This record gives C-alpha cells, structure tokens and sequence, in this order.
C-alpha cells in the first residue's frame, strides 16, 4: 500500500490533478497491481478529463480509471499467472 | 606504441537523421503578418547580407586552387573512380577505421576529411577508394525490400464514415493513435503520456482491420502493417531478428 | 555627543544575535581596549576576533581619534581561527 | 482597396463622411490603417496642417483594433507614425499584458531613438496599471538610474517592494534609500545579497549536495582504460564546490595540497579557497586569515585575492574587502600588488564607488607597477565602473595607454587597458566618439585593437547590425598575427553584440562557422571564445558539436580555446553528455599537458557549484543584461586571446574573473516574511507568447517539482496551482508568494 | 495584412540569399556521405593518401625464434593468404603477441600496427551510448530493492576504496525477478542513467542465432 501510493505520486506528479486526490484510497482500490497498471490508471484518469474537455483531473476520473484498468482489464491481467512463476 | 584514442564519444552514429542541415533558420514568431515578424525577418536577412558579403570577399582572394568548384573537383580526384562499396567493421580512431571489401578481406584504412563522420557506424556501407581503400564516403543505404513490405505507401480508401456502430471503438482508438498527433497539447497540458499501446479484439469480421484501415487513411504518420503469422520464420533467431528490424524501421 | 560615539557593529550569522546591535564607548580609548569590550558586550572570545572600522582594519595600538573614527561609524566582528600570534607561529 | 490606393483610399475617407470608422468593415480600416502610416512618412514638416483628420482616425482605429483582439495591429500603426505615446490613454485591463509583451519584444531589433522610446511607452502602461514589478524590469533594461528610484518609491505595498530588491540585487545595482522609507532595513538587506549565502546554503541542503567533492570524483580516472596537474586540480576543486563553504581538500590540512602547487600555481591554489566561500562574506573571511599570514609571497597574495572573491557579488554596508587589501595596492612586490587589485575588482565589480576607484586609480600610474599590474588595474577599475562612463577612469586609462612605449604596447598584458576603458562604456552605445577620437593618437597596431575592443563593449547586448557590419569587414581583410591581433576581438565582438536576442544569436552561429572555415589562425583562434560568450551556460548541441569537432585541431590555441569553450558553454549545467566528452578529451590529450589543463579546466566549469551556479549574464527571462557578469566573462575571454602566455602562463588568476559572473540558477519562493515556501511549480522550456491571442502556454515539455529547483537556461517556470499569486510574473531567483483571495473561496 | 506584401518580399530574398549562400559554401550531395565543406582539409587528405599507406588486417599465429634477434611472425591475412613475415622497425617486438590481430602492408606484409580484437558489429551496438531519461526517483516502492541493487552494481564502482580496505569482494551479479510491470527494466534503466562505467544492454532473444555455436560466440565476444 505504501509502495503503490508512492508510484501513484510518481506518475501523478506532472498531472493536472485536483485538490484532494485520495491517492492512498486509489492505492487501496488495486490491492495486487503492478506499477505499470498504476501508470495506466494515471494516464486513463487524465484521459477521461481530456474526454470531457476538462483541464483538471478529478478524483472521479481516477475512480473510473481504476475500474477500467484494474477491474475491466483484469481479464488480461498477467499478474495471477506470473506470481506462480515468481 | 600506444593504442589510438578517439575524440568522439562512443562508436554509434548521430541519432538525428534527415535534418534541414545549415538551412535551419531561427524560428521567427509570431506567424501573423506584423511588423515584429517583419523586423525579425529583416533581422535574419541582415545577417545573411553580411554573410554573403563576407564569404564572397574571402573566396575572391582565395587561391585559384582553393575554390568551391575547385575543391569539389579535388574531392573527386581524391575519391577517384570507381568507388568501392565496403562495410564498416570498427572505428579504430577518428580518422582511422577497419573496413572489409566484398571479398571479405579487411583493411585498416584512413577516413578522409571530407567524409561525413557522424554517419559512420559499425556495419554501415562505406565507400572506399579503389586503390588505397581509404574511407571516402558513406553509401546512403537504399530502402530495404523489407521496408517496402511494411510501409503502406497509399492510405486505404476506407474512412471512419465507412464504419458503422463502432463509435466507442473509434473514439478509443483515435485517442491513442490520432489525437496525440493532431492535438498533442491536450496531453501536455494534462501531464500524461498518451496511451502507449492498443489491441483490437473480438469475433472475426467485427471490424478490427477496418478500423486500422480507417486509422491509416487519416494518419500523418508512417503506417507499418505486419500480420502475426509473418513473424514465424524458417530459421532460428530470424523471427526475433525480424521483430527487431520492424521496430527499427518504425524508429 | 559628550565624547561618546555611536558605533554600529556587525555580528557573524553563527552567533544568532541581532545584527543591528549598538555599541557605546569612549574615543580616548585605543584599539586594544576596544577589541576586549566588543567580545564582552555580545558574548564572544576576544583572542579570536579582528575588528575593522571606517573601512580600515582596527589598528590596536593607535587611539580612536588618531585612527580616524567618527560619530555614527559602522563596524563588524570577524571570527578568527587560530590567533594572530598562533597563526604566525604555526609555520 | 482593390487597386494600389496611393493617396486615394484615405482621401475619400478623409473628405467624405466622418462617421464611425468600423461601419465600413474591419478589412477596410486595416487597409485604411495601412495607408495612414504610408502617407505619414510622405508628409513633410510643412504638411502639419494635413494631419487634422489623420489624427482623428487613429484615436478611433486603435480602440477598434483592441475590441476584436486584433491588438498587435494597433502597435503596428503608431510605431510606424512614431506616435507611440497615445497608446497608453486607451489601454484597457484586458489587453495591457498583450500590448506590452508585443512591443517589448520589438525593442531587440528597432534602433535608436525608437529603442528607448518604445520602452518608455511600455513603462508608462505598466506604471499606469500599477504593475510595479514588471515596470522595474523595463527600467533596468534602459539603465535609467533616475527612473529606478521613482519606480521603487512610488509603490506603497511594502510586500510588493521587497520583491524588487531581490530583482535589483540580482542585477547588482545598488539603491541608497532614505531612512524615512518604511521597512528600510530589510529592503537594503534583501538587495545587498547579504542573505544570499544563507539562502544558497539552505537551498542545497534541500538538494542534499552539501557533501564536498574531490576533483577525482570529477575526473573519474578509475574508468580510464606535475605543476600543471596540481594547479589544474585547484581550479577543479574550487569550481565544483564554489560558494559551498566546505571542501575535503583545502579546509582539511590545506598546507600539503596548497604547497603541492608551485610558482604561480600557489597563487591560484590559495585564491581557490575564497571561491568555495563565495558570497560568504562573514564566514569566508574567517578562513582565509590562516593563509593571510603565510610567509610565502604567493600564498598571502593568493589569500588577498581570495578576500575579493569572497566579497564578490555581495555588497555589505560596512566594507571589509577594501580594508584588508588597501594597504597592499602599493606594496613593493608586484605579486603582493597583483593579488590586491584583482581582489578589489571582484570585490566591488559594478559598484562605481569612488572610494575604491580613487584608491585604485594611482596604482596604474605607479612607476613600480609593471604591465602585468597595469593590466589588472584597468580590468579591476573596469569592473567597479562597468557601464558607468566614469570620467575619472577614462582620463587615467587613456593617459596610461599613450604613455606606454611602442615596444611596451607589444606586450599582450597591454591588451587589458582597452578593456578597462571598454568596460566603463559597457552597453552605453554612441558615447564613444569622443573616446574613439582619443584612441586615434595612440600608435599601431595597438590602436586598431583598442579601437575595435572599446567599440564592441560600447554596443554589448545591443545587436546593432551596422556595428556588426563593421566587425565582419575587419575580419574580411587577412594579413599574412602581429598586425591581425585585432581580428580576434572582432570575432568576440560579434558574439558580444548579438548576445541580445535569440534571433541574432543563432544567426551569428552560422557566421561563426564561416570564420571557422575561411579564417586565418589568429582569426580562427577566437571564434571558440565567441561561442562561449554567445551561449554561456547554454549547452545546446549545435555549438557543442561544432566545438567537439575542433577540440583536436592542429592549431594549439584553437584546441585550447575550443575545449575551454565547451566547459563555459556547459558552465554549471552538470551535463552528463558534456562530462562524457570532456572525459574522452582527457584520454586524447593525456600526453599534452597544455591541452589536458584546458580539458581539466572545462571539467571544473561544467560541474560549477555542483550544478547550482550559472555564468550567463542574462536574467529575467533572458531580457535583462547584467553589467557585472559581462565584465567577469569579458575579462576571461579577452585574456584567452593569448592563451599560451596568460592562461597557460603565469597569469591564470584572471580565470577568477568569472567569479563576478557567478549567480545561482534560482527559484526560491518566499512568504511575505521572507521564509521558505515550497509549493508545486511547472518547469519546462520557454515558449514565445507573442502574437497568438487568448491564453497560450508559455512552457512545453514541462515537469512538476517543488520550488527550490535549479532552472536551466531557457527553462521558464509557472505555478502548477493557483494557491499563491506571485508578486512578479517572471519566476526566477527569489520570488515572494501571496495567498490568492479567490483561491479557496 | 499590411505587411503581407513586404514579408513575402523579404522572405523570398532570404530564400534567394540562402540558396546563393549554398552556392558558395556548398550544401549538397549527402547521399555519398559527404561532409559539409567546413570540415574539408584537402591539403591534409592529399598528404595522408601518400604518407599513410593502407594496412591489411592480419592475425598473428606463431612467432618463430622469439629469443633470437631475427623473430619471424606467421600471419593469417583473412581470406588472402598466410605469410611468414618480420616485424617493422617502427614497432616493438614485445608489442606483438601470438593470436593478436595486426596491420600489415601490401608489399612485404611486415606488421605495422597491432589492432583491437575483432568484435561483432551487433555486439558493439549492444553497449548503451545515450543513457535513459529515468532516475531512481521514478521507481517507487522499491526502496529495499534499489539499495541492494545499488550496493552491488553502483557502489563498488563509485567508491571502490571502501571495499579494498576491508578485504571485501562485492557481489558481481544481480538477478531482478518479478511479475511483468513490476519495475525490473525500469530499475536497470535507472542504473544505466546513473552509471559511469560502460553499460551493455543484452536482450536474451538477441543471443538466439541461426547457426550452430553462433549464440555462444556472441557471449564470448560480449
Ligand atoms: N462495423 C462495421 N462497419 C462497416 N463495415 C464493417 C464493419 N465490420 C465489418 N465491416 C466490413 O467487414 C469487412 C471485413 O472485416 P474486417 O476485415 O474489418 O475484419 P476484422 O474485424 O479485422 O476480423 P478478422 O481479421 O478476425 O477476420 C470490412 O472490409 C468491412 O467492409
Ligand atoms: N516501481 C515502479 N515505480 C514507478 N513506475 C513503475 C514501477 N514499476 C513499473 N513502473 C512503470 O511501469 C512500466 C513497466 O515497464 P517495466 O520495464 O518496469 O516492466 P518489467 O517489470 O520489466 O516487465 P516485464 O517483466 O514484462 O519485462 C515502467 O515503464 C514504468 O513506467
Ligand atoms: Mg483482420
Ligand atoms: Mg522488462
């Protein structure tokens, strides 16, 4: 959880995020997620804002990004098969 | 004896390719037809006017041997004819390199001054003097037949209007292959790099290739198409070698 | 006024004191007496300080009026490493 | 408007209906506006009765242009008719920045008298709209000493005023405020840069680079597959941890290292101790005293110049540096003298203080003063009175120049006397025709060199192409050395003139290549120096590749100068690519101690101040010219025209001239009480915002960092959020931040 | 629009001036790999073509009677032939060892210069020349992972003195393993950015070669 919150801070450093983005909450919504998924969550979160012609990414955009990346794209997740290998 | 030491950092060529060379005039802003642009445009012209007068004066009193057409003629004499085509095996020093002719015989020859030294890389096709085998030029490699296969020279005639019902699919694919190029500011003002890769999946006949064809029709970027079955090669390592070369053409 | 001058001194930032501090003394005294009291007035060690007044180093022997000081003059305190005798004797 | 419309389109407009102009169309007035300027030039003095309706249109054309965001066309109208004055009366709150930003960008190309005049109108607009921080920036560019006081004291918001002192102190111009002014103390303290050391030290503590660096960590000899070496590493030592106060090599038992140098090597080695205490006036003076009592002639004199380096760039109220060195400007040993004047020159560069000047002036006229001492006095006095046109120094520098012999002027140290005269008129312009007339009487070829140099420093940062036209003609005629010594100054002149705007500077790079191709040795030996001056602390690849090819040149000076130029081009940038090139150049020039000394010198410069310092003379978005910094640079590069005898010889202390040009590439945002205030900022390459209306981004390829970050050349900074309103739009150096009332509404 | 007529007039003049400048200076060819004339030292090149003879690359195989004053060297000139030759008088006898490539002239094939060992061009391209733009600050949640990574791959090269004094032989190998996307290549890109020694990136699929023993050859030359 501490590491995931740190990766969120790294990838959302240069973003145009809102005031109170609960990055600890976002790290909690993806328990077993690679840093690659976290970067995509940040990219899709700002991608929803571009979709709505908005210059600032809100916390809802990150919540939708987590659903699209962590949840919707969990069918293609390489994590479950590769933890057995590692 | 001590081994020669290069002054150039590394053994690879310069990354920049196909630039404006010395025609890289300063970018004058704004593009609006105003006096400031006129003042900047005159400013560039003023220096060129100085440049024209300065260069002419030197060449006027330059010796008859040292002239722009004479030195070019002397270059051809130094290069000679025929001009052998070899392979750069190693850059021993700034002005020395190991080259191999087509017969497989390697030579330790000298790179002459007029050679474009930043196009020199190991494995590149070098031009050598017929007699002394000295490096006298670099052959601009012709487009590989492998390059022509990937490149779609003419954009397909299928547009987005020819696709029905894939409104979300077009919107998602546009935002990773089309929007980042047409309007890159949207991603920079947000601080996000565009979605890196995209995969189109579904039942056969659902329009996966069609949307890619529509992407290729309205793209300013080079479009390389390779079927996955084309990555299965008849020899070991060739498949990995081909995937490596495909993204090298993309670079 | 009455034979006392307004000498404003400067303290090094290591001694976290008010850099705009006021020192009051006579003019008939000399540099040797001056250097001693500046150490006491702001809690410093006299053996490791140079004093400079009127943009010229405080000559210890010469008295203040014959040094060239005046009213509302400005000074500073320079911390020292190794004494003036110790530094000369070092090598 | 369909046909040529010569004296027709306006005529039916002028004589016809006098209704509102825009009723006939925006395209009609645009052609009509283009006409009124065309006929304005044709109209002579006797035609003043013909401009009665002509004036009425421009009182309506300008309000029409600003209404439809076509503002830049409005400036184009009254600049042509030379009537820029009436703009301010009709400037609105919605376009004051756009109008100012446009014509201020035209000040880099429009010549006198429209140069100052365009600025004055922009100055009036900012003063009208109470935009004081950007009003003060315009005033300094015009070097209007009087206007600086009026701008400073007009403001009533004291929070707004301390920001200027930061900007004013960075430029090195001192203001003597009255005690009646509220908050007098901190206002002087801020502009006197006395707190610069603490702010600098607190910065790097946040960047956790307080650890001292040995030259070996710079050299990296463990990856590599003498008096000069020891003296070279003394510069590499001091440069890397300059102004840091801590060093593992000099503070820790400096005697073995300092005495490991020999001859004049100990001169620079001792003075290197003052450079690691740069801006540490109080604490730095505490450390040089140990070497101030040294019996060796060089160590004390090196420690003498160390005090001047310590006090360089800092102006405190009560003056230490003059005291410790006044007693030695007439000391019998020249070396003791030598460490004095160059100490005073750095200690009071850009001061115009008559106290030091009058104490320093008779030194040049002394019989015991050699030409080596004679040069440094002109150099030093030039730094104190840079760009001031001081009458006293001009008389004595001229007096010394013609009193010297024909054979005496042959010495290359005599080249420094013209620089002192040239330094006094830095950027002044056409105030030299009286001075240039005096240079007529002196003998050749020194007169040609002196005439070229002082003329160049006259137009520094002006970009006057006509002057550059003369400079290229001097380079045109080649001589089959002695008679062509002046040709090197002309090449350095082109960089010194074109360093104003980007367009001229890049247009000068191609001309430098042609001097680098058709040139003769003495002409080609100085063009590496021009590249360094034109792009100092700007490690662009075009110049570096140009220099990289020419590091291993046949001519030793070109090889020496090019490598040094690479270091100065990347001075304080800590460029990983440049350090790799310099490391490779060290391998190539291992068996050439002279070339290697230049390679070692460059390695120290590229890691200057551990990357926290810059030598670029420009600040305030590369729009303000610093007099002191150019003095420090000019001192070094003009000394490099004879790199064999001065830099590589016994006079390498002149390399400490760039101490006057050392400033931190700073962004420290302070609260209203001057305390640190770390917030999120966006740092990226600047983007021209002239022309395009609306809100265009001024940065591209940007990233978000906390405030105490080092800004590279050409990298602008914008606050990522809106929590604080900066006092000044220019986010460089120390910035005061104020809470935004709309924020958190 | 008032300056539109004059802007094109000066724009065309600049283009005409630019083309005229290229007429005198010369910006052309670039397809035979010709450098811009600013770097053309024709006078030197003529001297190199006579003073500096070309040297054929050969490999020394055996030195005969190395103890005596007449040491004879057997060289293998690639695909040309094998020659028993003597050493040139401008190089030392101790500088030529058996199995080392040498440069020989075309007349008497006497060895003129030792040469670096032959390396596959593909292997030569494996060393990183431009470092990545990724630092350790871009890797999050790998604090313990990085310190272990740095103290083996970074610390010994940066500060080798701390290990020789204590008689410590630092580990010479690190294996990074984890699920995809966990930062394995990200950390190696940070290592290459920070490292000062030579960095060689080798992808395992690059070592797969068509012919027998070729993949092991590239590991040897690597
Ligand atoms: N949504 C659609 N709108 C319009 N035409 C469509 C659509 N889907 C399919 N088509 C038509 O079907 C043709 C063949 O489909 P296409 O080549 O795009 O298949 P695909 O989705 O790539 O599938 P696969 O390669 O698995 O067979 C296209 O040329 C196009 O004319
Ligand atoms: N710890 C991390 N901190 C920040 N970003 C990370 C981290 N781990 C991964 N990323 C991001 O995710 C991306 C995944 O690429 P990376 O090269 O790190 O994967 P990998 O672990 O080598 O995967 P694979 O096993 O498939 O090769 C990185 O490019 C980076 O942007
Ligand atoms: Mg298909
Ligand atoms: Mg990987």
């Amino acid at each position: 959880l501490e590491g995931r919150t740190h990766i969120f801070k790294i990838h959302a450093r240069s973003m145009s995020v809102e005031r109170d983005i609960r990055f600890e909450l976002l790290a909690r919504l993806c328990p077993n997620s690679t840093g690659a998924e976290i970067r995509s969550v940040c990219t899709e979160a700002g991608m929803f804002a571009i979709r709505a012609r908005r210059k600032i990414a809100t916390e809802k955009d990150f919540l939708e990004a987590v659903n699209k990346v962590i949840k919707s794209y969990a069918k293609f997740s390489a994590t479950p098969r590769y933890m057995t290998y590692n | 004896y001590e081994p020669p030491v290069p002054t150039r950092v590394g053994k690879k060529k310069k990354k920049t390719k196909g630039p404006d060379a010395a025609s890289k005039l300063p970018l004058v802003t704004p593009h609006t037809q105003c006096r400031l642009k006129l003042l900047k445009l005159e400013r560039i012209k003023d220096y060129l006017l100085m440049e024209e007068e300065f260069i002419r004066n030197q060449e006027q009193m330059k010796p008859l041997e040292e002239k722009q057409e004479e030195e070019r003629s002397k270059v051809d004499d130094l290069r000679g004819t025929p001009m052998s085509v070899g392979t750069l095996e190693e850059i021993i020093d700034d002005n020395h390199a190991i080259v191999s002719t087509s017969v497989g015989s390697e030579h330790y020859v000298s790179i002459l001054s007029f050679v474009d030294k930043d196009l020199l890389e190991p494995g590149c096709s070098v031009l050598l003097n017929h007699k002394v085998h000295a490096v006298i030029g670099v052959l601009m490699d012709d487009t590989d037949p492998l390059v022509t296969v990937m490149k779609v020279e003419k954009a397909p005639q299928e547009t987005y209007a020819d696709i029905g019902g894939l409104d979300n699919q077009i919107q998602e694919i546009k935002e990773s292959v089309e929007l980042p190029l047409t309007h890159p500011e949207y991603y920079e003002e947000m601080g996000i790099k565009p979605p890196k890769g995209v995969i189109l999946y579904g039942p056969p006949g659902t329009g996966k290739t069609l949307l890619a064809k529509a992407v290729a029709n309205q793209t300013s970027a080079t479009f390389l198409r390779v079927v996955g079955s084309e990555l299965i090669q008849k020899y070991l390592g060739d498949g990995p070698k081909l995937v490596r070369e495909l993204f090298r053409v993309a670079e | 006024t009455t034979g006392i001058a307004t000498i404003e001194v400067f303290l090094p930032p290591r001694l976290k004191k008010d850099r705009k501090n006021l020192l009051e003394t006579r003019l008939h005294i000399t540099g040797r007496e001056l250097r001693s009291k500046i150490a006491e007035t702001f809690g410093l060690q006299e053996n490791y300080i140079k004093i400079v007044i009127n943009k010229k180093q405080l000559q210890l022997g010469k008295t203040l009026e014959e040094q060239g000081v005046a009213h509302n003059v400005k000074a500073m305190v320079l911390e020292l490493k190794q004494s003036e005798e110790d530094a000369r004797k070092n090598f | 408007m369909t046909m040529s419309g010569e004296r027709e389109c306006l005529k039916y407009r002028l004589v016809g209906s006098q209704e509102e102009l825009a009723s006939w169309g925006h395209e009609y007035v645009r052609h009509l506006a283009g006409e009124v300027a065309k006929e304005w030039q044709e109209l002579d003095d006797a035609e003043k009765v013909q401009r009665e309706p002509l004036l009425t249109l421009v009182k309506e054309i300008v309000p029409y242009n600003m209404a439809h965001n076509a503002e830049h066309e409005a400036c184009d109208l009254l600049m042509e008719i030379e009537q820029v004055d009436m703009l301010e009366k009709d400037i609105d709150e919605n376009a004051y920045a756009k109008v100012c930003l446009y014509l201020t960008s035209c000040v880099n190309y429009v010549p006198e008298p429209e140069n100052s005049a365009l600025l004055r109108c922009a100055l009036g607009v900012f003063r009208k709209f109470s935009r004081f921080p950007e009003a003060l920036r315009l005033a300094l560019m015009l070097n209007d000493m009087e206007l600086v006081e009026d701008i400073f004291t007009s403001c009533k918001d004291v929070v707004v005023q301390k920001q200027m002192a930061f900007m004013l102190g960075r430029h090195g111009v001192f203001l003597e405020l009255s005690e009646d002014v509220e908050e007098y103390e901190d206002l002087t303290e801020i502009m006197s840069n006395v707190q610069l050391n603490s702010n600098f030290l607190a910065l790097a503590r946040e960047l956790d680079i307080m650890e001292p660096k040995v030259p070996d960590d710079i050299y990296k000899t463990h990856l590599e597959n003498s008096a000069r070496m020891n003296l070279a590493s003394s510069f590499v030592n001091g440069f890397v941890n300059a102004a840091f106060g801590q060093d593992k090599l000099l503070t820790d038992d400096g005697n073995k290292w300092l005495y490991k140098n020999k001859d004049h090597g100990m001169l620079s080695a001792a003075a290197s101790l003052g450079m690691i205490l740069l801006w540490d006036v109080d604490g730095g003076l505490t450390q040089i005293d140990k070497y101030l009592y040294s019996s060796e002639d060089y160590i004390k004199s090196g420690a003498l110049l160390a005090c001047g380096i310590v006090n360089s760039g800092v102006r405190n109220e009560c003056d230490p540096a003059l005291a410790l060195l006044s007693d030695y400007v007439l000391h019998n040993s020249n070396t003791m003298r030598l460490g004095s004047i160059f100490g005073l020159g750095l200690a009071y560069a850009g001061s115009n203080r008559e106290d030091v000047l009058t104490l320093l002036l008779p030194v040049m006229g002394d019989s015991k003063s050699s030409m080596e001492v004679a040069g440094v006095t002109a150099l030093a006095c030039g730094m104190i009175a840079v760009g001031s046109c001081n009458g006293d120094v001009t008389s004595t520098i001229l007096q010394t120049i013609m009193e010297k012999s024909e054979t005496e002027l042959k010495d290359t140290y005599a080249r420094w006397l013209p620089l002192g005269l040239g330094l006094n008129h830095l950027g002044k312009g056409e105030a030299i025709e009286a001075i240039l007339a005096a240079l007529e009487v002196v003998s050749e070829p020194f007169r040609s060199f002196a005439n070229t140099l002082v003329d160049v420093c006259a137009y520094a940062g002006s970009g006057n192409v006509l002057k550059v036209q003369q400079l290229l003609h001097i380079c045109s005629e080649h001589f089959d050395a002695d008679m062509g010594a002046h040709q090197g100054v002309a090449v350095l002149g082109i960089a010194l003139i074109a360093m104003g705007e980007e367009i001229g500077a890049e247009m000068a790079l191609r001309t430098f290549g042609h001097l680098l191709r058709y040139g003769e040795p003495t002409l080609r030996r100085a063009v590496p120096l021009a590249l360094a001056l034109i792009s100092v602390s700007n490690p662009r690849l075009n110049i570096l590749d140009t220099l990289s090819k020419f590091s291993h040149d046949a001519d030793p000076e070109v090889s020496y100068n090019s490598i040094f130029a690479m270091g100065m081009v990347g001075s304080g940038t800590n460029n990983a690519r440049l350090a790799a090139m310099l490391r490779q150049l060290a391998q190539y020039h291992a068996k050439d101690p002279n070339n290697l000394f230049m390679v070692r010198l460059a390695q120290g410069l590229t890691h200057l101040g551990k990357g926290t310092l810059t030598l670029c003379p420009y600040h305030s978005d590369r729009q303000l010219m610093s007099q002191v910094a150019v003095a420090g640079l000019l001192t070094v590069l003009v000394s490099f025209l004879d790199v064999r005898n001065i830099i590589l010889g016994k006079s390498h202390y002149v390399l400490y001239g760039l101490v006057a040009a050392m400033q931190p590439r700073m962004l420290v945002t302070f609260d209203e009480e001057l305390r640190p205030l770390p917030v999120s900022v966006r740092v990226g390459q600047a983007v021209d915002v002239v022309g395009q209306a609306g809100k265009p981004k001024t940065i591209t390829g940007f990233q978000t960092h906390t405030t105490p970050v080092l800004l590279a050349h050409g990298e602008r900074a914008e606050l990522a959020t809106e929590e604080f309103l900066p006092v000044t739009p220019i986010l460089e150096g120390f910035v005061i931040l104020r809470k935004n009332p709309n924020y958190d509404l | 629009s008032t300056y539109s007529r004059q802007i094109k007039q000066v724009e065309d003049d600049i283009q005409q001036l630019l083309k005229k400048i290229n007429e005198l200076t010369g910006i052309k060819e670039s397809d035979t790999g010709l450098a811009p004339p600013a770097l053309w030292d024709l006078a030197a090149d003529k001297q190199t073509l006579q003073s500096e003879q070309p040297l054929q690359v050969a490999r020394c195989t055996k030195i005969i009677n190395a103890d005596s004053e007449d040491p004879k060297y057997i060289i293998n000139v690639k695909q040309f032939a094998k020659f028993v030759v003597d050493l040139s008088d401008q190089v030392a006898p101790t500088d030529i060892e058996e199995g080392m490539r040498v440069g020989v002239d075309r007349n008497k094939y006497q060895i003129h210069i030792p040469l670096p060992p032959k390396i596959d061009p593909t292997v030569t391209m494996m060393q990183v020349e431009e470092k990545p733009d990724v630092t350790y600050s871009d890797v999050g949640g790998c604090k313990e992972q990085i310190e272990k990574l740095r103290e083996v791959v970074e610390t010994p090269l940066l500060h080798p003195e701390r290990f020789v004094n204590l008689g410590i032989e630092p580990p010479k190998g690190v294996l990074l393993f984890g699920p995809p996307g966990t930062g394995k290549t990200l950390c190696a890109r940070a290592v290459a950015n920070r490292t000062d020694a030579c960095f060689i990136r080798v992808i395992g699929s690059e070592l797969v070669q068509k012919y027998v023993g070729e993949g092991a050859r590239m590991v040897r030359e690597l």
